[PDB]
C-alpha cells in the first residue's frame, strides 16, 4: 500500500517522477498480462501403466512449434473432439504409430494441453489417429475425445447398489434433491458400482464423516466432489430418473434447467497438484479425473445476477420470480442493487469472474480488439407444452 | 532538403539520419520511392443500397512501408561494419522509431521488419562497398504521433473537483489516459464530443462515469484506447472486475476540446490525477487543424 | 513494387493458386470435429 | 486402410476378392515393417471419359472397416437405418391396450 | 517566404574531442560589436548549455573544451543566434546535435539480472497471493490464520485442514548470493519454522535458520536442505525463547560464506554458521519458508516477511 | 574479392572454391544474382486489431537458394569431367556444406538439391566447353552455422558440481545438447534467460531440472531442440518414461550467458558431462553484437 | 431493437405480395442474424411460412374435453370425405386451443 | 422436373398454382414428343441485389416429387421427422408396468 | 478491347477473384433453408 | 516454351478456369452414391 504521499516522498517531491513510477508499475502489470495471454501451450502425452497398475505414466511432450496444427474446444456440458496434427518424423507421432502393434503397451493414451501454466487444461482420451498424405507428404492427424465422454459410457441401472443380472428393482431409479448434490450423487453411485460396489453405501456419500478412513480409493480412475445433502446451497431441487440411461443423458435436462456446469480436472500429481473435498482425495493417483458440478451462472441464486445491460450504465441485476406452480419464471429487476463485491476482487493477481458479480463486457465498435462473427436472436415458439402418455 | 529530416532510432538505440541535414553521416542514405509512408491506409465499407451502395464506415489499415536505403563507405571493411550496424538496428519482435521532423514538429512512427531485408546487388557487395538494402517494414499502429500532452492535478481535500483543458489538434481521434491515485472514488468524463457512433451524440455530451472505489495502495491507470484493458491497478488487484460492465466509450474527436471535469470523493489523504492526451496524426507533417 | 503484383494478389486472396479438394476436406474435417462426439454409438 | 491401385500389378477381383484378407503397408516412420492385415471391404472401379478431366478405369480399395473413420454423412445414414429398423421392431412388439 | 528564417542544420559531437565550428562556415558581414551565442536545450526546453562565438570581421568561430559539451546528449536541440549591435538577437541556424562516436549501450542500460531486488509480504489480506509457490505437499498446502483471539495480525502457515507440514517458495529469485531476510514472527504454540535461503528451483538444497518452540525445546538451529520438507541440523543449537511479534534477521554473507541470525536489534548474531556444503550462485538464489508441527495447530508462523539482496 | 570466399564441400567430400581467392581452380565459378543467400527468410504473423492488424509473432522459413555456377575448361573432355564431378558433389537425400569466409570468420550452410539442376545452353555443351548450371538448393535449417562449442567435465567423486561457461554471440536463440554418462542422478540448468514464452520469464531465471536416476549403462543424450526427443538412452531404455511430465523448455537467448550449474549425485564411479552449444547466425557474415 | 424493447410483442409477420396481392407469402419471424462480410454488417431474417402452425397444432384423443382429466378413447378417429374430414380435424383442434 | 422461368411468359401463381397439374418437355432424343404431366409442387421466387452478383426476381418450379432424386440432406431430414413422430407415437402407446 | 481480356474473364467465370468461404456458406445457407422447417423440434 | 506458361498452370491445377458449382455438385453426388443405398425407405 504505497500511498501517494509516500510515492511523492520517494520521488523527492516530483509529481512527474511519481506518476512515471506509477505508470511503470501499470505497464509491468499489463506486460505480465500480455505474456500470460501469449504464453505457449504445454502438450503432453501420458499412457497407462504397462504392468496394469494405477497412475498415468508420462510418455512425452509435443512442442507447440513442432505441431502442424491443433484445435481444442471447451464446451458447456457437451463432449468435444481435440485434433492435433504432427509430422510423422515426430517422436510422439512415431510412438503413437507403433502403439497399436506394441504388445508391451496399453492401448489408451491421454493428452493434456495446459494453458497459462496449467490453469486451463484440456485433457482427453485418444479417439484415433490417421496417416494422411498431402502431396506425398505424410502426417499423423490424432483425434482425442475430451474427458466428458466418460459420462456417456457411465450409465445408471435401476439399482446401482445390487448385482445387475439378478434383480434390478424398482423399474427405474429415481433420486431427488438439491440439483448439484443429486447430479453429483448419481455420478458417484454409478462410479462406486462400476469400481465394484466393494463397500457399503452410507446415506449421504458426500458426508465425509460417514466414510471410513481405512478405505483405499487409489484404484479409482474417476472421482466426484460435492457438498453433502444438508450443506448443498443449490436453491432449486431436481428429480433424476434412469432405466439404464447414460448419465449425461440423465443429467442434461437438469443441468440446462438449473444452468449448472460440469467441470472436469485431471489431477496430475506428478506436477505437484493435489485434490480435496471428496472421499479418498488424498490417495488419488496421477492423471485421475475429478468431476464437480458448479453454478457459474448464478441465475437461480437469491441475490440474482446480471441478465442485461447497456454500455452506458453497465449491467442490470435481476432476480428470478416464480409464478403459480413454479413452472414459469420471470425476471424482476433489483431497483436498489446493493450486493457486495466478492472478496476475491480485492485480492492481488485475481482475474476470474465470480458468479455473483459478472464483470466482462466485450464491446464491438469501429476500433475493436475482437471480431464479432454473428449475433442471432429468435423469439419463443410454443405457448403450451403437453407431456404424458400413460399414468 | 532542409525542409524535411528523416531519422531512424533502432532497437539498439542507434541513431541514423537517412534524409535531411546531416544525412549519410552514418553511412546510410534513403533512396527515392518510399511507399505507404505519408497517408495512413484506410479502407471504406459499403452496403448494397437502392442507388447502388451506401457508405457503411471506415477502417484504418496497418502500414506496409517498402523503402530502400543505400549503405556506403570508402573501404569494404568499414562498409561491412556499416551494413552490420544497419542490420542490428532492425528486428521483427521489437519496433524501431522512424522520426520525421519538419516545420510542423517531429512525429515518429514505430516500425518493425515485416520480412527479411533484401541486401546488395547481383555481385558481391565488397566490390562496390556501396549497396542498397530493400526493407519491408510495417507499422501496426499506423498513425504518426508526437509526445502526448500531460497534465497533473493533485489535491489534499477529501472532496474536490478540477477541469482539464483538452483539445485535439490532429486529424484523427485520440484516446485519453488517466493515472489516478488511491484511496478515493473518481468521477471521470467520457464526453461524446457530439460523436454519433452509438447514436447517443448529444445524449452523451456531458457523460461522466464513476470508477470503483479504490482501496489503499490501488493506484490505477485508466486507458481508453481499445488496444489495452481500461482499468489496471499497480498492485495487481482486479479493479475492472468491480466496475460492473462500465467503460470509457468515446475518444477525443478532432477539432474538439473543452474543460473536462474530474471529481474526487471519499479520499481521506487527498489524491492526485494525471491526464495524458495523445497527439496522433495520419501524416508525417500537416498544418494544425481547427 | 509490391503494390500491383503478386503481393497484392495475396491481398486479393485465393484468386491464383488455391485448390478445391483440400478446402472441401478441411470443411468436412471441421464439421466432423463438431459433430462426431455427439453422434450415438449405436 | 484406403489404397488406390493406379497401375499396380494387383488385379482386384482376380488376385483379391471382397471379404478376403490382404496385408498392406504404409511408408511412415515407426511402422515400415508392420503389415496391417485386414479383409478387403470395398473396391470401386471408376472411370471418366470427359475431355476436360479424364481418368482411365482405376480401382480403389478399402481394407478393414472402422466406425470412427467413417464420414459423418455415412455414419448418420447407417445410424438412421438402424434406428428405423429398431423403431419398426419396437412398434411391432407393442402390446395393445 | 517574406520573413527571414533559420536554416535547419545539424551539429556533431564526440566524446573526448573538442567541439568546434570553423569560421569558414559562418560567413557574412559582421560589424564591430556583433555577438554570437549557441544555446543547447533538452526536450522540455531547459537550457543544458550556452556558448559564445568568436565573431570576427567576416567569420564566427566556436571552440569549446570537450568537458563543456560532454553533458549534451544526442537529440538535444541547438539554436545559434547572431546579434548585431543595437539589435535584437537573430537566429541563423537551429536543429539537433547528433553524436558521432563509439556507442556504449551497456553503460547506460542496466540488465534485470544486474539489479538488487527487495520483496515484501504482509499476509494481512487473508489470502496466500500469487507470489508464494507451495512445495513439499503440493497445491493448497498453505493457509492464513487470523489469530483474532490476541491482538495480532494474520500469519501464514500450513493448511492444517490437510497437512501438518508445508513449504513455500517465493516465486521470483534473488540476484545476489548474499541475502537478508527479516521476519516478524508469532509463537502461537509448539512447532518448527524454517527460513530458507540459497535454495534451488525445487528447494532440494538450501541453507536455513530453524526456530523450534515447544514445551522445553525453545531453540534455534542452522539447517541444510534435503528436500522441501527434510533438513539436516548443522552445528549445535542455540537456546532462544520466541515471543509474539519477534523480529529475526537472517543474513547470508557470500564472501564470508556465513549464514547468521540476529534477534531483534542485537548487533551480535544469535546463531552463526560458516562453510556449509551447499551449492551457491546462479540457480541457487531462491528463498522461502517452511513449517512443521506435530499437532494440527499453528506453531511459529511469520506475520511479516521481508527479503532483500546483499548484506 | 579477397573480402569474401565461398566454398562448397560436396556430399562426396569434394572441395570447390566458387568465389574469392582461388576461385575457378576446380573449373567451376559462381555466377552473379544468387537469391535468399544472405538473410534468413522470416515471415511475421499478423492478427486483426483495433487499428488494423496486430503483430502475432514470427516464423522462420527454410531457405530456397537459387544460384548459378559456370563449369569451364579448355577442352570438352576435361569440361565433361568437371561437370560430372560438380554433379556428383550434390544430392537430394544427403546434404552438402556451403561455407562463407570473411573477416567475421567462417560460417556454413547445409544445403541439398531441391530439384533437378538445369545445365548447359540451348546447343550441346561440348561446343563451348564452358556452360552454366542453374542450381536450386534448399536449406532445411535456414541459419548459417559455425562449429559448435563443446565442453567436457569429468569427475570421479560420487557428488560433484560444475559451472559451464555459456554465451550466445549469435542473433538467434540456440538449443543446448548434453551427453551424460551413467549411473548417477543429474541436475541440469534450464534457465529462462528472461524468455517469457511460458509466462515464467522471471520465475524460471534460475531453473534447474532433475533427470531420472540412471542405471548402469544407460548413458543419455539430452537435446533441448524441438526437432529431437529430449531424452534418448543409448541402450534403448525408455528413460523419458520415468521423468514425470518434465522437460527442457528454454533455448539460450541471444546476448545472454553465464556459468550454468550442472550437478551430479549418487554416482558410484563418477561421471562425465558434455555440453554442446551451437553457434547459429542469420547471415553469412555480421559484426558481433551485444 | 425488438428483442430488447419491452413495449413490443416478440412475434412479427411478413407478407410478400406478388401481382398486387394475388400471390402472397406470409409467415412468422423464425429468427434474425447480424452477419459481417468484410467488416460490412447486414441482417438476415428467416421467416417460417404459415403452414408451420399445423406442426404446433396437435390432436388429442378427445379434443372436446379437458386434457389432464380424461381423454377417451385411446386414439381419436374421424372418417369422412377427404377435404371435409381434414378441415374438420383442423377446425376441432383450433376450437379446442381457442 | 426442375424448371427455371427466366423471362418466359409463364406467371407463377397466376397462370399455374401449387398442386395444379402442368405438362413439361425436355429436349432430349427419344422424348421430345412426350409431355411429362405433374402437379406443381414447389415454386421459389428469389432475387439478389448485391453488386457482385445481381439476379433479378426469378422463379424456379419443381413439378412432381421423388424420394429417389431428393437430396441426401432433405432425405435425412424427412426421415428424422418421420422417425421422431413415430417414436413419440410408440412412447405414448407404451403400456405401463 | 473487351474481347480477350478481363471482359472475357468475366465470361470465363470465377477464374480470377473468387473465394471458397462465402460459396460454401451460401451452399450451407441454401441447404439450411431447404431442411430447417422439416427438422423436428425435439 | 511449355515450362513457365499455361502448360505449368496445368501443373499448378485449378488456379485458372475452374468453377465451384461443378465441384460442389460432384462431391454431393459422390456422397449421395455412398449414402443413398443405405438410407431407409421409410
Amino acid at each position: 500500500a504505497n500511498n501517494w504521499t509516500d510515492i511523492l516522498a520517494a520521488s523527492d517531491g516530483d509529481e512527474w517522477a511519481a506518476f512515471k513510477t506509477i505508470e511503470a508499475q501499470a505497464d509491468e502489470v499489463r506486460a505480465g498480462h500480455q505474456a500470460l495471454r501469449r504464453a505457449k501451450p504445454l502438450i503432453r502425452l501420458w499412457m497407462n501403466n504397462p504392468d496394469g497398475s494405477e497412475g498415468l505414466v508420462y510418455v512425452g511432450r509435443v512442442d507447440y512449434d513442432d505441431t502442424i496444427r491443433g484445435s481444442f474446444p471447451f464446451k458447456n456440458n457437451t463432449p468435444s473432439q481435440g485434433v492435433l496434427e504432427l509430422r510423422d518424423d515426430n517422436y510422439l507421432a512415431v510412438w503413437l504409430k507403433q502403439l497399436p502393434n506394441n504388445p508391451e503397451l496399453k492401448k489408451n493414451v491421454v493428452i493434456t494441453v495446459d494453458f497459462y501454466g496449467g490453469k486451463k487444461r484440456w485433457s482427453g482420451l485418444l479417439d484415433k489417429w490417421t496417416i494422411k498424405s498431402k502431396e506425398h507428404v505424410k502426417y499423423l492427424e490424432v483425434t482425442f475425445n475430451d474427458d466428458l465422454t466418460m459420462l456417456q459410457y457411465l450409465l445408471c441401472p435401476p439399482n446401482p447398489a445390487l448385482p445387475i443380472p439378478v434383480l434390478q428393482f424398482p423399474r427405474i431409479f429415481g433420486i431427488a434433491g438439491p440439483a448439484k448434490w443429486a447430479i453429483s450423487t448419481l455420478i458417484f453411485i454409478n462410479l462406486f458400482r462400476v469400481q465394484g460396489n466393494l463397500w457399503t453405501l452410507p446415506d449421504d456419500p458426500f458426508n465425509l464423516e460417514s466414510w471410513d478412513d481405512i478405505l483405499d480409493w487409489s484404484d479409482w480412475q474417476c472421482f466426484v466432489k460435492s457438498n453433502s445433502f444438508l450443506l448443498d446451497d443449490s436453491s432449486v431441487w431436481t428429480f433424476l430418473s434412469s432405466r439404464m440411461n447414460p448419465v449425461d443423458s440423465i443429467i442434461a435436462d437438469a443441468l440446462d434447467d438449473a444452468q449448472l456446469t460440469i467441470t472436469y480436472r485431471r489431477v496430475l500429481t506428478d506436477d505437484g497438484e493435489t485434490a480435496e473435498g471428496f472421499p479418498g482425495a488424498h490417495g488419488i493417483k496421477n492423471g485421475a479425473l475429478v468431476f464437480e458440478i458448479v453454478d457459474n451462472s448464478n441465475a437461480t441464486a437469491l441475490e440474482g445476477t446480471f441478465f442485461s445491460g447497456t454500455i452506458v450504465d453497465g449491467f442490470a441485476r435481476s432476480v428470478l420470480l416464480y409464478g403459480g406452480g413454479f413452472v414459469e419464471d420471470t425476471l424482476s429487476v433489483v431497483s436498489d442493487d446493493q450486493t457486495l463485491q466478492p472478496d476475491e476482487y480485492y485480492q492481488s493477481g485475481w482475474l476470474a469472474t465470480m458468479a455473483k458479480m459478472p464483470w466482462l463486457v466485450v464491446r464491438d465498435n469501429e476500433w475493436t480488439p475482437i471480431e464479432s462473427s454473428d449475433l442471432s436472436w429468435g423469439p419463443a415458439k410454443n405457448v403450451s407444452v403437453i407431456v404424458g402418455g400413460d399414468n | 532538403t532542409d525542409f524535411l529530416k528523416i531519422e531512424l532510432i533502432g532497437r539498439d538505440g542507434s541513431h541514423w539520419v537517412l534524409s535531411g541535414p546531416g544525412m549519410g553521416q552514418q553511412g546510410v542514405t534513403l533512396n527515392p520511392n518510399l511507399q505507404q509512408f505519408y497517408d495512413a491506409p484506410v479502407k471504406t465499407l459499403y452496403v448494397p443500397g437502392p442507388f447502388g451502395e451506401e457508405y457503411a464506415g471506415k477502417r484504418v489499415q496497418r502500414r506496409e512501408i517498402v523503402f530502400s536505403v543505400q549503405a556506403y563507405d570508402e573501404d569494404p571493411d568499414t562498409w561491412s561494419t556499416v551494413d552490420s550496424l544497419w542490420r542490428w538496428a532492425w528486428d521483427y519482435d521489437e519496433e524501431s522509431e522512424l522520426r520525421v521532423s519538419t516545420s510542423d514538429g517531429t512525429r515518429f512512427l514505430k516500425v518493425r521488419l515485416m520480412e527479411e531485408p533484401k541486401p546488395y546487388y547481383e555481385k558481391d557487395p565488397h566490390i562496390t562497398a556501396d549497396n542498397p538494402i530493400v526493407m519491408t517494414v510495417t507499422a501496426t499502429f499506423p498513425y504518426w504521433q508526437d509526445e502526448p500532452e500531460e497534465l497533473i492535478w493533485t489535491t489534499l481535500s477529501t472532496e474536490d473537483m478540477t477541469r482539464f483543458p483538452v483539445r485535439n489538434d490532429g486529424d484523427v481521434p485520440v484516446w485519453l489516459k488517466w493515472t489516478l491515485t488511491a484511496p478515493g472514488l473518481w468521477i471521470l468524463p467520457d464526453f461524446s464530443w457530439g460523436n454519433d457512433m452509438y447514436s447517443r451524440g448529444r445524449e452523451d455530451l456531458g457523460r461522466t462515469v464513476a470508477m470503483p472505489e479504490l482501496v489503499a495502495g490501488e493506484h490505477v491507470s485508466v486507458d481508453s484506447d481499445p488496444r489495452v484493458q481500461t482499468l489496471i491497478a499497480v498492485n495487481g488487484m482486479p479493479t475492472q472486475n468491480r466496475w460492473k460492465g462500465n467503460d470509457l466509450l468515446y475518444p477525443l474527436m478532432p477539432g474538439k476540446g473543452a474543460e473536462i471535469p474530474v471529481q474526487l470523493k471519499n479520499a481521506p489523504e487527498g489524491g492526485a490525477c494525471k491526464l495524458t492526451r495523445p497527439r496522433w496524426y495520419s501524416r508525417p507533417w500537416s498544418r494544425p487543424g481547427v | 513494387s509490391s503494390g500491383g503484383g503478386p503481393a497484392v494478389v495475396n491481398n486479393y486472396g485465393d484468386i491464383h493458386t488455391a485448390n478445391y479438394d483440400e478446402f472441401y476436406k478441411g470443411q468436412q474435417r471441421r464439421e466432423a470435429q463438431q459433430q462426431a462426439p455427439i453422434l450415438p454409438v449405436r | 486402410h484406403l489404397m488406390a491401385l493406379h497401375d499396380s500389378w494387383i488385379i482386384p477381383g482376380l488376385h483379391i476378392d471382397i471379404g478376403q484378407r490382404m496385408g498392406s503397408t504404409v511408408n511412415s516412420k515407426g511402422v515400415e515393417n508392420i503389415v496391417w492385415v485386414n479383409q478387403l471391404e470395398e473396391m470401386t472401379a471408376a472411370w471418366d471419359n470427359s475431355a476436360g478431366q479424364t481418368m482411365p478405369l482405376s480401382w480403389v480399395l478399402k481394407a478393414g472397416k472402422s466406425d470412427r473413420a467413417m464420414s459423418i454423412g455415412e455414419r448418420v445414414a447407417r445410424l438412421a437405418k438402424k434406428m428405423s429398423e429398431a423403431l419398426n421392431n419396437v412398434g411391432v412388439h407393442i402390446v395393445q391396450s | 517566404m517574406l520573413s527571414t528564417g533559420p536554416i535547419m542544420e545539424t551539429l556533431t559531437l564526440t566524446v573526448g574531442s573538442a567541439f568546434e565550428i570553423p569560421g569558414w562556415k559562418l560567413r557574412g558581414e559582421y560589424p564591430a560589436g556583433t555577438t554570437s551565442h549557441l544555446v543547447f536545450t533538452d526536450a522540455a526546453g531547459g537550457t543544458l548549455g550556452e556558448f559564445e562565438g568568436t565573431v570576427s570581421a567576416k567569420e564566427i568561430h566556436y571552440l569549446q573544451a570537450p568537458d563543456d559539451v560532454k553533458n549534451i546528449p544526442h537529440g538535444a536541440n541547438f539554436q545559434l543566434f547572431v546579434t548585431y549591435p543595437s539589435m535584437q538577437p537573430q537566429c541563423l541556424y537551429f536543429g539537433t546535435a547528433i553524436r558521432k562516436e563509439p556507442r556504449y549501450p551497456l553503460s547506460t542500460v542496466v540488465s534485470p539480472e544486474d539489479s538488487a531486488v527487495q520483496y515484501k509480504a504482509n499476509f494481512v489480506g487473508q489470502y496466500i497471493g500469487p507470489m508464494w509457490k507451495p512445495m513439499g505437499n503440493g497445491w493448497g498446502s498453505l493457509g492464513i490464520h487470523t489469530h483474532a483471539l490476541i491482538s495480532e495480525a494474520p500469519s501464514m502457515g500450513p493448511n492444517y485442514s490437510l497437512f501438518s507440514s508445508a513449504a513455500a517458495r517465493w516465486l521470483w529469485s534473488m540476484n545476489m548470493d548474499s541475502v537478508t531476510i527479516v521476519v516478524r514472527v508469532l509463537n502461537v504454540g509448539a512447532g518448527k519454522f524454517n527460513v530458507i535461503v540459497c535454495a534451488d528451483y525445487q528447494m532440494q538444497t538450501y541453507l536455513g535458520i530453524q526456530f523450534e518452540t515447544g514445551i522445553s525445546n525453545n531453540k534455534v538451529h542452522v539447517i541444510t536442505g534435503d528436500g522441501p520438507l527434510n533438513w539436516g541440523y548443522q552445528g549445535d543449537a542455540v537456546n532462544n525463547t520466541t515471543a509474539n511479534g519477534d523480529v529475526y534477521t537472517i543474513k547470508y554473507n557470500d564472501l564470508l560464506d556465513t549464514i547468521s541470525c540476529y534477534k531483534g536489534t542485537s548487533l551480535t548474531p544469535l546463531i552463526e554458521a560458516s562453510g556449509l556444503d551447499v551449492p551457491h550462485g546462479e540457480g541457487f538464489r531462491y528463498t522461502g519458508l517452511a513449517w512443521n508441527t506435530a499437532l494440527l495447530s499453528p506453531g511459529v508462523e511469520p506475520t511479516a516477511w521481508e527479503a532483500k539482496d546483499g548484506v
